[PDB]
């Protein structure tokens, strides 16, 4: 596979085989998915009741980030007080759900979707601020670089969902630029991702692929406006991978797709780094081979009589 | 490869030839039993000296003989440390099948990355005017793996950020 | 240091050798190919990939395709392996133990120029490289210090005066009219006479008619009038197939492309007005000595006779009271080699490296505010 | 401090059920194959599980890593593991502690390969690797609040590339009495397949056998017997409805393949040469051959394992020739010797996670606070080298 | 077509089969949309087989054969040509030419011939130029159903203007011109 897929695929082929099932039966497993997130799927009360958990150390900041509303209208009534142990929670019961296929299909995936579904709330916050100072810059164009620069003041905002990750978003008048704060432990994943990082940039660059969001990567140095922004560190480590999101990069058709793109951005280089890990362990062995082969030679020319298959030559002569 | 490694390889190549007059012993401790010496190193009468070849300070060819057996392990270049993961990964998928290889051994000595090890019975039936053919010739194409192999990662990542990055 | 690399990575052909000396040790096309068929048969050492003078032997079986296009490098991983094979099979020396010099064509993107310098050290781990300009090496080889330089080769065409020992960088005019474009229009122009090339292959056999036949005629109408009575003007070539076909008016006409660019139907001036146009916009009291030193270089420039209608074309666009000359050394083939090896076995020249300790302490942009 | 639920691999000759430890059931039950290739690069084209199976016709070829308990090929388990992974089991390497299984009498250098590969192309914060009965063992008692753990008898994994029986005692697994059957499901699978062959059947596939088995077969008490009682009673011949394809109600009569599969357990001649003893008499051997004290509680004490262990009456004709045979030996040194005795009884023992009762034994393990400190941590491995993991301990002293 | 029907059973030689093939050709092939998934889908041969009488009665089958040859337009490496598909092809030409003509260009792609009365032709060529081209702007393909004498009906509409009739080679220049007239008059 190229691309991470973009929910866990448990809950969706859990949701799905329990909504076309007759006969439900009791389940409680808890799921981990990228990112240290977690998920418990449960069946406390009724064995026709299911209760799904999300876990997620920095949920409060989704909280403060106004992301209960998001969640609120996303999900409609199902919302469900959350468990112990757990941020957001969701209660599904088989006797309410649309007859349809199409519906009960659609909201399987959208449950099994529930990651970028809360991670999305500075997204569209930052869409809409985007729309709102696209419409007052049009409404007079001599006022935009004070509006722009007290966006990028006060409006900048960051969210800290590993201990070596942190997004930071801002909006303006016609882009909203983000910055991740890249940065790989367990040496080797460091020693692969820093080629993996620097051939990522180059892309850009190369014409063919121009309609792609501009990115920026400069490690050891962060960016003008986040050097003041508390967390991140005066480039221990560090790198800083920018996309500049123009209005053309989340068209109304388009925000979704791009918002699950950016979110799975840094777990598809991590597979990736994997995957060429294991790209290299196929092709040594299959030229070492290669080496085997200029060995063979210093082997005098034997003969062996039959050897048949599965036996030693089924036969006296 | 050749045309510029000439005094190194024909120094090791020379070193090697020299040093493969072997022959067949026994134990001197053991009764009805044969081994062999260089690895056991408890009769020292019979040990030739230990001898070492090198072109930079990070190649060498130590070069320890004995009246049956020869060991022979070398260090091969590592620039950068990438070169460095990609020698470790490379040479211990090389020694990894030391089963038909039938000079190798399947762990170096410490210190270097691989350890040839040319018993009497090698010299007996398979005539040796090629293993050191064998010797040199991988001396140089190991360097020409790593570099290919290296450029092969660039590819790669090359084309998965495209592949990534094109799906906006 | 005993020598020093240098490599000519021309978007037809590289050449390849060491700093001092007079003779190319390698030179083979710039071509990659793969495969595009199954290999019923046991064993033969499949290669994956063949690059080269492989690829160009064995081009029956294989699709080529050229890394550099119009002087960028397009395709990066068939530059490495073109790199690679130059460092190891033919030159076969080890890359960390040379000083390296390139060869870029003025105008480039930046990008062309910091990803080859990166690569450089990174992924070969160099002691030191250089780039350097086709024209200020052409100039070196020469043995001149003035004269505008025109260097017509398999990408690009170029102009870049030079008064004596400065260069105007506001007057130098590039044109992306070359050797392959030409090429192109021959096959174009061979499908009117029957004969039709399609596959790489072909294409590489209409580059050897256009070596073997294609030459530049002096009047274009008068010569046209000419091939009209088709009499003792025609040739004949032999493919490999063994079929012999015949060459007529576009033997000629294909090379007055460079001089015509609207046969092939772009609007740019040919090869004669772009000199003009760059030496008028240099200073007035320099044009005196630039008409007097016009330089020819590049494989494109080997057309028979076509110094000498360059010549008449400038001669009748400058003024008359002032010469006009142009010189093209018989080994203007080789003359950016020479220029780069003359620049290379320089004493004054060893404190313009770029060694690694000052390029890991800069990053990848130190290029730009040390070569050029 | 508070780590992450450690992981529950399992790498099965035919099936492979990855989890959770604390679970109730495995996340994943799906086949142990990889399909593959021969503008997506050749490296990276390859499907797993159910949708390698889907896959089939569409381009790809299949590939048992696996056979006979033993991986032959590493490419096919390496990319298995990442795919798993990466796309199944949503999980980052480095910050969680794995359980693998895998059968015993393995080379060492088997045991060498998955831990660097473990510890290399992932390197995980923590690898243990436990012997596929053992977790059979801990997942036998059911009700195992504080104490009612046996914590002695013996274990009958039998699954579908190889089949093992392993007596414990008091915790420890006594090396001496291991011995293992090369037969299995597969190639009892092989022989319905043959056995479909030879009647010339409309369909053979052999997903058309394993659906058979799945419906059809059970064991008998005697061959012969059966074939008079299949003679007289004429409603046990079944016709399975097929649909391989395309191929609407072609249904597939099978005959005395029903009772002639099952047989092969307790007749191993069947299959191949390579084995011909009885497995209850195997059993037995392994029993016998355990120091004295211990052959009361190997007895009372028998728990099956695996998926193969669930044909109908499998367990009563395994009790039952255990017990005559006992019963011969002890009535043999009575008469010899002219007085009575006690005797001892025998209990084979099926429970309710027969199906996965490795899977659950482990995942009952892992939830205990000491399994930490017995996982090889990757300083370890750092330290002392990729050999960190070649001592085999269960069977056999080393040195 | 030919070359591939060998491989179901059916052998057609000579030019009278040739034409037969060619009938076949005419009612039964189709392009399909996508052809990985067409291809995956003719495992399961249920909508796919069709049945053909040939002149001697004996009817044939046909299954992935009926958009596996009309494929060979978009994959000419089928047949052994190192060329690109019709899509390629046409993407090609329109980038060769001027920034500021490909606007008509990408809206107006005129589908003319006989070969191009494939069923889903027309669809397959607009996904593709499509993908190919940027989804900035939109591409659209004309397709008249009368598209198969297109060529003819231009003649006729061309020789009717009332503006040509001075652009004839009448017989009074090919007198004193000879036979190159038409290279400096037509075109
Ligand atoms: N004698 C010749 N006559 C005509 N064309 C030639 C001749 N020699 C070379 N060429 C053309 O010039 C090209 C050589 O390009 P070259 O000058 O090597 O490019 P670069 O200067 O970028 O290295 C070839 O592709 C060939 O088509
Ligand atoms: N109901 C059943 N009855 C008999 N055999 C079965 C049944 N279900 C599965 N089997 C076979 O027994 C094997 C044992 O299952 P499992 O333990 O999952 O395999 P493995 O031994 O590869 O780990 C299956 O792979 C299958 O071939
Ligand atoms: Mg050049
Ligand atoms: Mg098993």
């Amino acid at each position: 596979m190229l691309s991470l897929d973009y929910n866990n695929i448990f809950i969706y082929e859990l949701l799905t085989e329990r909504f076309s099932s007759e006969n439900p039966s009791s389940i409680d497993q808890v799921v981990t998915d990228f990112d240290g997130v977690t998920f418990h799927i449960s069946t406390p009360e009724e064995k026709t009741k299911i209760l799904i958990s999300l876990s997620m150390k920095c949920y409060p900041e989704l909280v403060n980030y106004g992301t209960l509303d998001l969640l609120k209208q996303i999900y409609g009534a199902y919302v469900h007080e959350p468990e112990m142990g757990y941020n957001f929670s969701i209660l599904i019961d088989l006797q309410q759900l649309p007859a349809t296929d199409e519906e009960k299909e659609q909201l399987a995936m959208s449950i099994s979707m529930l990651k970028r579904n809360v991670l999305a709330a500075p997204f569209h916050r930052a869409f809409t601020k985007q729309a709102e100072l696209a419409d007052l810059a049009r409404k007079d164009p001599e006022n935009a670089p004070m509006l722009d620069k007290q966006a990028t003041s006060q409006e900048l905002m960051a969210i800290h969902y590993r201990d070596e990750e942190t997004i930071v978003l801002w909006p303006e008048h016609d882009r909203v630029t983000v910055v991740f704060s890249t940065k790989f432990r367990e040496e080797t994943d460091r020693i692969f991702g820093k080629v993996f990082l620097q051939e990522f940039v180059d892309a850009r660059r190369r014409p063919a692929i121009q309609t792609a969001p501009q990115v920026l990567f400069s490690y050891r140095d962060p960016p003008l406006e986040i050097r003041d922004i508390q967390g991140i560190q005066k480039g221990d480590d560090f790198g800083f991978v920018t996309f500049v999101l123009f209005e053309r990069h989340f068209t109304p058709q388009n925000r979704e797709d791009c918002i699950s793109h950016i979110q799975v951005f840094r777990n598809t280089l991590h597979f990736h780094i994997k995957a060429s890990k294991a790209y290299m362990h196929q092709r040594m062995r299959k030229r070492v081979a290669d080496f085997q082969k200029v060995l063979n030679r210093a082997k005098p020319d034997v003969e062996l009589e039959r050897k048949t298959a599965t036996g030693r030559s089924f036969v006296r002569a | 490869m050749s045309n510029t490694l000439r005094p190194y390889l024909n120094a090791v190549r020379s070193t090697l030839t020299a040093s493969l007059a072997l022959e067949e012993f026994s134990s001197e401790i053991v009764e009805r039993q044969s081994q062999p010496e260089v690895e056991v190193g408890r009769s020292p009468e019979i040990l030739l000296k230990p001898l070492v070849v090198s072109r930079n300070e990070q190649e060498q060819c130590l070069i320890e003989s004995s009246v049956n057996s020869v060991r022979f392990s070398i260090r091969i270049k590592q620039v950068d440390e990438i070169e460095r993961i990609l020698v470790r990964k490379f040479m211990q998928f090389l020694m990894g099948r030391a089963e038909s290889f039938f000079i190798l051994r399947r762990k170096p000595v410490q210190g270097y990355d691989i350890s040839f090890l040319i018993t009497n019975y090698h010299t007996e039936e398979m005539l040796k005017h090629k293993l050191v053919d064998f010797i040199i010739e991988f001396m140089e194409e190991v360097d020409a793996e790593i570099s290919e192999m290296k450029l092969f990662l660039n590819g790669r990542a090359r084309l998965v950020a495209e592949t990534y990055l094109s799906c906006f | 240091e005993t020598t020093a690399l240098v490599c000519d990575n021309g978007s037809g052909l590289v050449k390849a050798g060491f700093a001092g000396d007079d003779a190319p040790r390698a030179v083979f096309p710039s071509i990659v190919g793969r495969p595009r068929h199954q290999g019923v048969m046991v064993g033969m050492g499949q290669k994956d990939s063949y690059v080269g003078d492989e690829a160009q032997s064995k081009r029956g079986i294989l699709t080529l395709k050229y890394p550099i296009e119009h002087g960028i490098i397009t395709n990066w991983d068939d530059m490495e392996k073109i790199w690679h094979h130059t460092f190891y099979n033919e030159l076969r020396v080890a890359p960390e133990e040379h000083p390296t010099l390139l060869t870029e064509a003025p105008l480039n993107p930046k990008a062309n120029r910091e990803k080859m310098t990166q690569i450089m050290f990174e992924t070969f781990n160099v002691p030191a490289m250089y780039v350097a300009i086709q024209a200020v090496l052409s100039l070196y080889a020469s043995g001149r210090t003035t004269g505008i330089v025109l260097d017509s080769g398999d990408g690009v065409t170029h102009n870049v005066p030079i008064y004596e020992g400065y260069a105007l960088p506001h007057a130098i005019m590039r044109l992306d009219l070359a050797g392959r474009d030409l090429t192109d229009y021959l096959m174009k122009i061979l499908t009117e006479r029957g004969y039709s090339f399609v596959t790489t292959a072909e294409r590489e056999i209409v580059r050897d008619i256009k070596e073997k036949l294609c030459y530049v005629a002096l009047d274009f109408e008068n010569e046209m009038a000419t091939a009209a009575s088709s009499s003792s003007l025609e040739k004949s070539y032999e493919l490999p197939d063994g079929q012999v076909i015949t060459i007529g008016n576009e033997r000629f006409r294909c090379p007055e492309t460079l001089f015509q660019p609207s046969f092939i139907g772009m609007e740019s001036a040919g090869i004669h007005e772009t000199t003009y146009n760059s030496i008028m916009k240099c200073d007035i009291d320099i044009r005196k000595d630039l008409y007097a030193n016009n330089v020819m270089s590049g494989g494109t420039t080997m057309y028979p006779g076509i110094a000498d209608r360059m010549q008449k074309e400038i001669t009748a666009l400058a003024p008359s009271t002032m010469k006009i000359k142009i010189i093209a050394p018989p080994e203007r083939k080789y003359s950016v080699w020479i220029g780069g090896s003359i620049l290379a076995s320089l004493s004054t020249f060893q404190q313009m490296w770029i060694t690694k300790q000052e390029y890991d302490e800069a990053g990848p942009s130190i290029v730009h505010r040390k070569c050029f | 401090a508070s780590f992450n639920v450690p992981i529950i691999m399992d790498n099965g000759t035919g099936y492979s059920k990855l989890g959770y430890a604390g679970n109730d059931a495995p996340s994943y039950v799906f086949p142990t194959v990889i399909a593959t290739r021969s503008r997506a690069t050749e490296d990276l084209d390859f499907f797993i599980g159910n949708d390698a199976l889907k896959k089939a016709s569409a381009g790809y070829s299949l590939d048992y890593p696996i056979r006979h308990g033993q991986i032959e090929n590493w490419d096919h388990m390496e990319r298995f593991w990442q795919q798993s992974l990466f796309k199944y089991l949503r999980c980052e390497p480095e910050d969680h502690y794995f359980l693998l299984t895998e059968p015993p009498l393995n080379p060492p250098e088997n045991r060498e390969n998955t831990a660097e590969i473990m510890f290399e192309s992932f390197n995980c914060a923590g690898l243990y690797i436990a012997v596929q009965a053992v977790l059979a063992l801990a997942a036998s008692w059911t009700s195992s609040k504080v104490t009612d753990r046996s914590l002695t008898g013996t274990v009958v994994d039998s699954g579908d590339g190889v089949t093992h029986i392993i007596p414990v005692a008091e915790g420890y697994v006594i090396g001496s009495s291991i011995k293992t059957m090369p037969l299995a499901g597969r190639d009892v699978t092989y022989f319905v397949q043959s056995l479909l062959r030879d009647r010339n059947e409309p369909d053979s596939s052999l997903k058309t056998a394993e659906r058979i088995k799945e419906e059809c077969c059970y064991v008998c008490p005697d061959i012969v017997k059966e074939f008079s009682r299949f003679d007289r009673e004429p409603d046990r011949y079944l016709k399975y409805a097929s649909e391989s394809i395309t191929g609407h109600s072609t249904t597939i009569d099978v005959g005395f393949e029903r009772f002639l599969a099952p047989e092969i357990f307790f007749n191993p001649e069947i299959a191949s040469s390579d084995f011909l003893t009885p497995l209850p008499e195997l059993v037995d051997n392994v029993v016998q051959s355990s120091p004295i004290d211990v052959r009361k509680g190997l007895y009372k004490n028998i728990v099956l394992s695996g998926g193969s262990t669930l044909f109908k009456n499998f367990g009563n004709r395994l009790q039952r020739d255990l017990k005559r045979i006992v019963d011969e030996r002890i009535h043999r040194s009575e008469m010899l010797s002219g007085a009575k005795s006690g005797g001892v009884d025998v209990n084979v023992i099926s429970h309710k996670r027969q199906r996965n009762a490795v899977w659950f034994g482990g995942s009952l393990l892992a939830q205990t606070p000491e399994f930490g400190s017995y996982c090889h941590t990757k300083a370890d491995y750092e330290e002392y080298g990729a050999s960190i993991a070649r001592r085999y301990q269960i069977f056999g002293n080393s040195l």
